[PDB]
Protein backbone atom coordinates (compact mmCIF):
# COMPACT_ATOMS: atom_id res chain seq x y z
CA UNK A 1 0.00 0.00 0.00
CA UNK A 2 1.44 3.29 -0.71
CA UNK A 3 -0.23 6.74 -0.70
CA UNK A 4 1.19 9.19 -3.57
CA UNK A 5 0.89 12.72 -2.14
CA UNK A 6 1.08 15.46 -4.47
CA UNK A 7 2.42 18.09 -4.63
CA UNK A 8 5.51 18.12 -2.99
CA UNK A 9 6.47 21.77 -3.13
CA UNK A 10 3.60 24.38 -2.99
CA UNK A 11 4.39 28.01 -3.38
CA UNK A 12 0.39 30.04 -2.66
CA UNK A 13 -0.67 34.00 -1.37
CA UNK A 14 -2.48 34.80 1.28
CA UNK A 15 -6.19 34.76 0.81
CA UNK A 16 -5.55 32.01 -1.58
CA UNK A 17 -7.68 28.81 -1.68
CA UNK A 18 -5.08 24.85 -2.01
CA UNK A 19 -5.85 21.65 -1.89
CA UNK A 20 -3.70 18.72 -1.31
CA UNK A 21 -4.07 15.15 -2.47
CA UNK A 22 -3.01 11.69 -1.47
CA UNK A 23 -4.16 9.17 -3.87
CA UNK A 24 -4.90 5.49 -2.15
CA UNK A 25 -3.02 2.57 -4.02
CA UNK A 26 -5.22 -0.09 -2.86
CA UNK A 27 -8.22 1.61 -1.42
CA UNK A 28 -8.57 2.68 2.47
CA UNK A 29 -11.97 3.63 2.72
CA UNK A 30 -12.48 6.44 5.33
CA UNK A 31 -9.41 6.05 7.50
CA UNK A 32 -7.40 8.70 6.11
CA UNK A 33 -6.26 11.53 8.91
CA UNK A 34 -4.49 14.59 7.84
CA UNK A 35 -1.29 16.04 10.06
CA UNK A 36 0.39 19.27 10.06
CA UNK A 37 3.79 19.64 10.76
CA UNK A 38 4.98 23.57 12.71
CA UNK A 39 8.24 24.87 11.46
CA UNK A 40 9.22 23.82 15.33
CA UNK A 41 8.39 19.81 15.07
CA UNK A 42 5.32 19.90 16.78
CA UNK A 43 2.68 17.49 15.20
CA UNK A 44 -1.16 18.22 15.49
CA UNK A 45 -3.93 15.97 13.61
CA UNK A 46 -6.34 18.42 11.58
CA UNK A 47 -8.21 15.99 9.55
CA UNK A 48 -9.93 12.80 10.91
CA UNK A 49 -11.81 10.05 9.31
CA UNK A 50 -11.32 11.76 5.77
CA UNK A 51 -13.71 14.71 6.56
CA UNK A 52 -14.38 15.63 10.24
CA UNK A 53 -12.57 18.41 11.40
CA UNK A 54 -10.67 17.84 14.92
CA UNK A 55 -11.42 20.10 18.31
CA UNK A 56 -10.12 23.63 18.10
CA UNK A 57 -9.00 23.01 13.88
CA UNK A 58 -10.39 26.35 11.79
CA UNK A 59 -13.04 26.17 9.56
CA UNK A 60 -10.79 27.55 6.16
CA UNK A 61 -10.08 23.49 7.18
CA UNK A 62 -11.67 20.70 4.90
CA UNK A 63 -11.75 17.20 3.89
CA UNK A 64 -13.12 14.71 1.27
CA UNK A 65 -12.81 11.90 -1.15
CA UNK A 66 -13.60 11.32 -4.36
CA UNK A 67 -12.27 8.21 -5.97
CA UNK A 68 -9.28 6.54 -4.42
CA UNK A 69 -8.04 10.29 -4.34
CA UNK A 70 -8.32 12.12 -0.77
CA UNK A 71 -7.50 15.84 -0.11
CA UNK A 72 -7.48 18.49 2.70
CA UNK A 73 -8.58 21.82 1.35
CA UNK A 74 -7.82 25.33 3.05
CA UNK A 75 -10.81 27.81 2.16
CA UNK A 76 -8.94 30.96 2.18
CA UNK A 77 -4.50 31.07 3.33
CA UNK A 78 -3.16 32.78 6.47
CA UNK A 79 0.18 33.24 7.36
CA UNK A 80 -0.49 30.51 10.49
CA UNK A 81 -1.30 27.76 8.02
CA UNK A 82 3.09 27.49 6.76
CA UNK A 83 3.50 24.20 7.51
CA UNK A 84 4.06 20.67 6.04
CA UNK A 85 1.41 18.64 5.90
CA UNK A 86 1.09 14.78 5.93
CA UNK A 87 -2.14 12.22 4.66
CA UNK A 88 -1.98 9.38 6.79
CA UNK A 89 -3.88 5.77 6.47
CA UNK A 90 -5.32 3.96 9.25
CA UNK A 91 -6.76 0.87 7.53
CA UNK A 92 -4.24 -1.69 6.69
CA UNK A 93 -0.78 -2.94 8.32
CA UNK A 94 1.74 -1.14 8.29
CA UNK A 95 0.13 2.13 8.67
CA UNK A 96 1.17 4.37 6.21
CA UNK A 97 2.06 8.19 5.61
CA UNK A 98 2.11 10.40 2.35
CA UNK A 99 5.62 11.53 1.25
CA UNK A 100 4.06 15.41 2.93
CA UNK A 101 3.62 18.84 0.91
CA UNK A 102 5.85 21.81 1.99
CA UNK A 103 3.37 24.54 1.81
CA UNK A 104 5.45 28.13 1.34
CA UNK A 105 3.38 31.35 1.38
CA UNK A 106 3.68 33.86 -1.81
CA UNK A 107 4.43 37.46 0.14
CA UNK A 108 5.21 41.01 -1.31
CA UNK A 109 8.93 41.79 -1.02
CA UNK A 110 10.09 43.01 1.94
CA UNK A 111 13.55 45.30 2.68
CA UNK A 112 15.60 43.65 5.53
CA UNK A 113 16.76 45.28 8.93
CA UNK A 114 20.29 45.01 9.04
CA UNK A 115 22.04 45.00 12.30
CA UNK A 116 26.31 44.10 13.46
CA UNK A 117 27.31 42.59 16.45
CA UNK A 118 30.47 42.64 17.60
CA UNK A 119 32.59 39.64 19.84
CA UNK A 120 31.31 39.68 23.50
CA UNK A 121 34.73 39.93 25.67
CA UNK A 122 33.63 36.82 27.20
CA UNK A 123 34.43 35.10 23.77
CA UNK A 124 37.41 37.02 23.40
CA UNK A 125 39.01 35.65 26.36
CA UNK A 126 38.49 32.17 24.74
CA UNK A 127 40.65 33.15 22.12
CA UNK A 128 38.16 33.58 19.21
CA UNK A 129 35.91 36.29 18.61
CA UNK A 130 32.88 35.65 16.48
CA UNK A 131 31.37 38.53 14.61
CA UNK A 132 27.52 38.10 13.54
CA UNK A 133 25.23 40.31 11.52
CA UNK A 134 21.74 39.87 11.45
CA UNK A 135 19.47 40.82 8.51
CA UNK A 136 15.94 40.51 10.20
CA UNK A 137 12.67 40.25 8.35
CA UNK A 138 12.59 40.15 5.12
CA UNK A 139 11.61 38.86 1.82
CA UNK A 140 12.14 36.31 -0.96
CA UNK A 141 15.04 34.38 1.08
CA UNK A 142 17.53 35.25 -1.53
CA UNK A 143 20.35 37.76 0.21
CA UNK A 144 24.33 38.58 -0.66
CA UNK A 145 26.07 39.29 2.90
CA UNK A 146 29.60 40.28 2.36
CA UNK A 147 32.63 40.72 5.65
CA UNK A 148 35.05 43.41 5.21
CA UNK A 149 37.57 43.42 7.52
CA UNK A 150 39.98 46.91 6.88
CA UNK A 151 38.16 47.06 3.33
CA UNK A 152 39.58 43.70 2.44
CA UNK A 153 36.97 41.46 1.28
CA UNK A 154 36.62 37.78 2.82
CA UNK A 155 35.88 34.23 1.90
CA UNK A 156 35.94 31.06 3.30
CA UNK A 157 35.67 32.11 6.86
CA UNK A 158 31.93 32.47 7.45
CA UNK A 159 29.11 30.45 7.37
CA UNK A 160 25.42 31.46 7.04
CA UNK A 161 22.20 30.46 8.70
CA UNK A 162 18.66 30.81 8.13
CA UNK A 163 14.84 30.47 9.75
CA UNK A 164 12.28 29.09 8.28
CA UNK A 165 9.14 31.78 7.06
CA UNK A 166 7.56 33.17 9.93
CA UNK A 167 4.38 32.28 11.22
CA UNK A 168 2.70 35.85 11.47
CA UNK A 169 4.32 38.06 8.42
CA UNK A 170 5.88 35.08 6.46
CA UNK A 171 9.82 36.90 6.59
CA UNK A 172 12.53 35.11 6.93
CA UNK A 173 15.78 36.30 8.86
CA UNK A 174 19.43 35.09 8.44
CA UNK A 175 22.60 35.44 10.48
CA UNK A 176 26.22 35.91 8.82
CA UNK A 177 28.74 34.75 11.71
CA UNK A 178 32.52 35.62 10.63
CA UNK A 179 34.53 33.49 12.90
CA UNK A 180 38.41 34.47 13.78
CA UNK A 181 40.80 33.88 16.19
CA UNK A 182 41.50 36.66 18.63
CA UNK A 183 44.82 37.21 17.26
CA UNK A 184 43.26 38.21 13.71
CA UNK A 185 40.24 39.79 15.14
CA UNK A 186 42.78 42.19 17.05
CA UNK A 187 44.84 42.91 14.53
CA UNK A 188 42.72 45.20 12.18
CA UNK A 189 39.93 48.07 12.55
CA UNK A 190 37.58 48.26 10.14
CA UNK A 191 34.70 45.48 10.65
CA UNK A 192 31.70 45.74 7.79
CA UNK A 193 28.63 43.67 6.81
CA UNK A 194 27.37 44.39 2.95
CA UNK A 195 23.58 43.56 2.28
CA UNK A 196 22.13 42.93 -0.70
CA UNK A 197 18.73 42.32 -1.00
CA UNK A 198 15.86 42.45 -3.78
CA UNK A 199 14.15 44.97 -1.37
CA UNK A 200 16.99 47.57 -1.03
CA UNK A 201 17.65 49.99 -3.77
CA UNK A 202 21.42 50.40 -2.87
CA UNK A 203 23.16 47.59 -1.11
CA UNK A 204 23.51 48.35 2.84
CA UNK A 205 26.32 48.45 4.89
CA UNK A 206 26.62 48.16 8.62
CA UNK A 207 29.54 48.73 10.75
CA UNK A 208 31.76 49.17 14.08
CA UNK A 209 35.11 50.36 14.59
CA UNK A 210 37.21 48.11 17.25
CA UNK B 1 -4.83 18.79 32.37
CA UNK B 2 -4.10 16.19 29.68
CA UNK B 3 -1.01 15.31 27.94
CA UNK B 4 1.95 13.13 26.84
CA UNK B 5 5.31 13.83 28.29
CA UNK B 6 8.37 12.34 26.37
CA UNK B 7 11.76 11.67 27.70
CA UNK B 8 14.84 14.05 27.03
CA UNK B 9 17.40 14.03 23.92
CA UNK B 10 20.01 11.53 24.11
CA UNK B 11 23.11 10.31 22.34
CA UNK B 12 23.94 6.44 22.14
CA UNK B 13 26.64 4.95 20.88
CA UNK B 14 26.13 2.37 17.81
CA UNK B 15 25.19 -1.41 18.40
CA UNK B 16 23.38 -0.36 21.55
CA UNK B 17 20.29 -0.21 22.82
CA UNK B 18 17.85 2.89 24.36
CA UNK B 19 14.50 2.69 25.88
CA UNK B 20 12.74 5.98 24.67
CA UNK B 21 9.44 6.47 27.10
CA UNK B 22 6.37 8.24 27.11
CA UNK B 23 4.27 9.20 30.08
CA UNK B 24 0.11 9.72 29.76
CA UNK B 25 -0.68 12.38 31.82
CA UNK B 26 -4.52 13.48 32.97
CA UNK B 27 -5.84 9.99 32.33
CA UNK B 28 -5.44 6.30 32.27
CA UNK B 29 -2.85 5.05 29.47
CA UNK B 30 -4.52 1.73 29.15
CA UNK B 31 -7.89 3.67 27.94
CA UNK B 32 -6.17 4.49 24.70
CA UNK B 33 -3.69 2.84 21.32
CA UNK B 34 -0.55 4.54 21.76
CA UNK B 35 1.35 4.60 18.48
CA UNK B 36 5.12 5.47 17.52
CA UNK B 37 6.41 7.79 14.92
CA UNK B 38 9.80 8.03 13.35
CA UNK B 39 11.42 10.93 11.67
CA UNK B 40 14.98 10.91 10.19
CA UNK B 41 16.17 14.17 9.36
CA UNK B 42 15.03 16.38 6.52
CA UNK B 43 12.51 13.34 6.02
CA UNK B 44 9.09 12.58 6.03
CA UNK B 45 7.11 10.38 9.12
CA UNK B 46 7.40 6.74 9.87
CA UNK B 47 4.71 4.17 11.83
CA UNK B 48 7.02 2.05 14.01
CA UNK B 49 4.04 0.53 15.84
CA UNK B 50 1.60 0.73 18.31
CA UNK B 51 0.40 -0.58 21.55
CA UNK B 52 -2.39 -1.85 23.68
CA UNK B 53 -1.28 -1.17 27.02
CA UNK B 54 -4.63 -2.78 28.71
CA UNK B 55 -2.33 -6.22 27.46
CA UNK B 56 0.44 -5.27 26.00
CA UNK B 57 -0.61 -6.48 22.77
CA UNK B 58 1.67 -4.51 19.88
CA UNK B 59 1.88 -4.61 16.37
CA UNK B 60 4.52 -3.27 13.80
CA UNK B 61 5.57 -2.27 10.65
CA UNK B 62 7.81 -4.58 8.44
CA UNK B 63 10.81 -2.92 8.77
CA UNK B 64 10.85 -2.32 12.07
CA UNK B 65 9.85 -5.52 13.77
CA UNK B 66 13.53 -7.08 14.00
CA UNK B 67 14.87 -4.13 16.31
CA UNK B 68 11.67 -2.30 18.05
CA UNK B 69 9.89 -3.56 20.64
CA UNK B 70 7.23 -1.62 22.44
CA UNK B 71 5.69 -1.89 25.83
CA UNK B 72 4.00 -0.39 28.94
CA UNK B 73 3.94 0.16 32.85
CA UNK B 74 -0.14 0.55 33.30
CA UNK B 75 1.15 1.19 36.99
CA UNK B 76 3.18 4.22 35.76
CA UNK B 77 0.81 5.17 33.51
CA UNK B 78 3.56 4.71 30.47
CA UNK B 79 4.77 3.58 27.20
CA UNK B 80 8.38 2.42 26.17
CA UNK B 81 9.86 1.84 22.26
CA UNK B 82 12.78 -0.46 22.90
CA UNK B 83 15.53 -0.16 19.77
CA UNK B 84 18.07 -2.55 19.80
CA UNK B 85 21.47 -2.66 17.61
CA UNK B 86 21.69 1.06 16.74
CA UNK B 87 22.93 2.92 14.12
CA UNK B 88 23.16 5.74 11.54
CA UNK B 89 19.76 5.34 10.17
CA UNK B 90 18.24 5.51 14.03
CA UNK B 91 19.05 8.97 14.24
CA UNK B 92 15.61 10.88 14.03
CA UNK B 93 13.21 12.21 16.71
CA UNK B 94 10.50 9.85 17.63
CA UNK B 95 7.07 10.95 18.08
CA UNK B 96 4.54 9.02 20.87
CA UNK B 97 0.65 9.64 19.40
CA UNK B 98 -2.71 8.89 21.56
CA UNK B 99 -5.11 6.88 20.02
CA UNK B 100 -8.11 7.43 22.09
CA UNK B 101 -11.14 5.94 21.97
CA UNK B 102 -13.26 8.97 21.62
CA UNK B 103 -11.55 10.21 18.25
CA UNK B 104 -11.88 13.85 18.77
CA UNK B 105 -9.21 12.97 22.25
CA UNK B 106 -6.37 12.56 20.13
CA UNK B 107 -2.86 14.11 20.44
CA UNK B 108 0.60 13.76 20.00
CA UNK B 109 3.80 13.95 22.35
CA UNK B 110 6.88 16.72 21.71
CA UNK B 111 8.96 14.30 20.38
CA UNK B 112 12.45 12.57 21.17
CA UNK B 113 15.73 13.35 19.54
CA UNK B 114 18.04 10.21 19.62
CA UNK B 115 21.54 10.72 17.79
CA UNK B 116 23.36 7.49 17.65
CA UNK B 117 27.25 8.42 17.02
CA UNK B 118 30.82 7.39 18.41
CA UNK B 119 31.44 10.49 20.02
CA UNK B 120 30.52 12.02 23.00
CA UNK B 121 28.24 15.17 23.97
CA UNK B 122 29.70 18.39 24.44
CA UNK B 123 27.68 21.00 26.29
CA UNK B 124 27.61 24.24 24.75
CA UNK B 125 29.39 27.71 25.28
CA UNK B 126 27.07 30.71 25.48
CA UNK B 127 28.45 34.06 24.78
CA UNK B 128 25.96 37.11 24.63
CA UNK B 129 25.65 39.67 21.32
CA UNK B 130 25.45 43.04 23.45
CA UNK B 131 22.30 45.21 21.59
CA UNK B 132 24.42 48.68 21.15
CA UNK B 133 22.24 49.34 17.46
CA UNK B 134 19.97 51.92 15.54
CA UNK B 135 16.69 51.10 14.02
CA UNK B 136 13.76 53.83 14.67
CA UNK B 137 14.03 53.00 18.45
CA UNK B 138 14.17 49.39 17.65
CA UNK B 139 17.39 47.24 19.02
CA UNK B 140 18.57 44.27 18.33
CA UNK B 141 20.12 41.61 20.92
CA UNK B 142 20.96 37.93 21.18
CA UNK B 143 23.14 34.80 22.48
CA UNK B 144 25.91 32.83 20.74
CA UNK B 145 25.22 28.80 21.43
CA UNK B 146 28.89 27.57 20.39
CA UNK B 147 30.61 24.47 20.27
CA UNK B 148 28.11 21.61 21.34
CA UNK B 149 26.88 18.13 20.56
CA UNK B 150 24.63 16.46 19.64
CA UNK B 151 21.49 18.24 18.75
CA UNK B 152 19.14 20.20 19.71
CA UNK B 153 18.99 22.95 22.39
CA UNK B 154 16.36 25.00 23.19
CA UNK B 155 17.01 28.52 23.87
CA UNK B 156 13.59 30.59 25.54
CA UNK B 157 13.77 34.60 26.77
CA UNK B 158 12.86 35.64 30.20
CA UNK B 159 12.09 32.58 31.06
CA UNK B 160 9.50 32.32 28.17
CA UNK B 161 8.54 35.72 28.79
CA UNK B 162 9.55 37.35 25.98
CA UNK B 163 8.51 36.04 22.48
CA UNK B 164 7.73 38.88 20.47
CA UNK B 165 10.52 39.36 17.88
CA UNK B 166 12.71 36.04 19.45
CA UNK B 167 14.62 34.31 16.42
CA UNK B 168 16.11 30.96 17.26
CA UNK B 169 18.00 29.84 13.86
CA UNK B 170 18.49 26.80 12.70
CA UNK B 171 22.05 25.25 14.01
CA UNK B 172 25.11 25.25 11.74
CA UNK B 173 27.29 22.26 11.16
CA UNK B 174 31.40 23.32 11.94
CA UNK B 175 34.78 22.70 11.15
CA UNK B 176 35.20 20.51 14.32
CA UNK B 177 32.10 18.89 13.28
CA UNK B 178 30.46 20.30 16.46
CA UNK B 179 27.17 22.49 16.33
CA UNK B 180 26.82 26.27 16.60
CA UNK B 181 23.66 28.41 16.06
CA UNK B 182 22.15 32.34 18.07
CA UNK B 183 18.99 33.52 19.11
CA UNK B 184 17.87 36.49 18.55
CA UNK B 185 15.31 39.12 19.99
CA UNK B 186 14.20 42.69 19.07
CA UNK B 187 13.45 45.23 21.42
CA UNK B 188 12.25 48.97 21.80
CA UNK B 189 15.73 49.90 22.81
CA UNK B 190 13.96 52.55 25.16
CA UNK B 191 13.27 49.89 27.64
CA UNK B 192 17.16 48.84 27.21
CA UNK B 193 18.17 50.87 30.38
CA UNK B 194 15.20 48.86 32.44
CA UNK B 195 14.59 45.54 31.26
CA UNK B 196 16.72 42.37 31.92
CA UNK B 197 17.36 40.34 28.93
CA UNK B 198 18.30 37.06 29.77
CA UNK B 199 18.70 33.95 27.11
CA UNK B 200 17.91 30.87 28.75
CA UNK B 201 19.99 27.70 26.92
CA UNK B 202 19.33 24.16 27.74
CA UNK B 203 21.14 21.26 26.11
CA UNK B 204 19.49 17.90 27.25
CA UNK B 205 22.38 15.58 25.94
CA UNK B 206 24.73 17.08 28.11
CA UNK B 207 22.13 18.16 31.19
CA UNK B 208 23.75 21.61 30.70
CA UNK B 209 21.99 25.05 31.44
CA UNK B 210 22.95 28.15 30.90
CA UNK B 211 21.20 31.88 31.69
CA UNK B 212 23.50 34.41 30.27
CA UNK B 213 22.65 38.01 30.44
CA UNK B 214 23.02 40.23 27.74
CA UNK B 215 23.60 44.05 28.54
CA UNK B 216 23.49 47.15 26.43
CA UNK B 217 26.79 48.32 26.13
CA UNK C 1 -13.91 1.97 12.06
CA UNK C 2 -10.29 2.43 12.14
CA UNK C 3 -7.20 1.03 13.19
CA UNK C 4 -5.85 4.12 14.71
CA UNK C 5 -8.13 4.35 17.52
CA UNK C 6 -9.14 1.73 20.69
CA UNK C 7 -12.39 0.06 19.82
CA UNK C 8 -13.14 -1.54 23.14
CA UNK C 9 -12.06 0.22 26.40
Amino acid sequence: LVMTQTPSSLSASLGERVSLTCRASQDIGNNLNWIQQKPDGTIKRLIYATSSLDSGVPKRFSGSRSGSDYSLTISSLESEDFADYYCLQHDTFPLTFGGGTKLEIKRTVAAPSVFIFPPSDEQLKSGTASVVCLLNNFYPREAKVQWKVDNALQSGNSQESVTEQDSKDSTYSLSSTLTLSKADYEKHKVYACEVTHQGLSSPVTKSFNR
Amino acid sequence: VQLLEQSGAELVKPGASVKLSCTASGFNIEDSYIHWVKQRPEQGLEWIGRIDPEDGETKYAPKFQGKATITADTSSNTAYLHLRRLTSEDTAIYYCGRGAYYIKEDFWGQGTTLTVSSASTKGPSVFPLAPSSKAGGTAALGCLVKDYFPEPVTVSWNSGALTSGVHTFPAVLQSSGLYSLSSVVTVPSSSLGTQTYICNVNHKPSNTKVDKKVEPA
Amino acid sequence: HGQWNKPSK
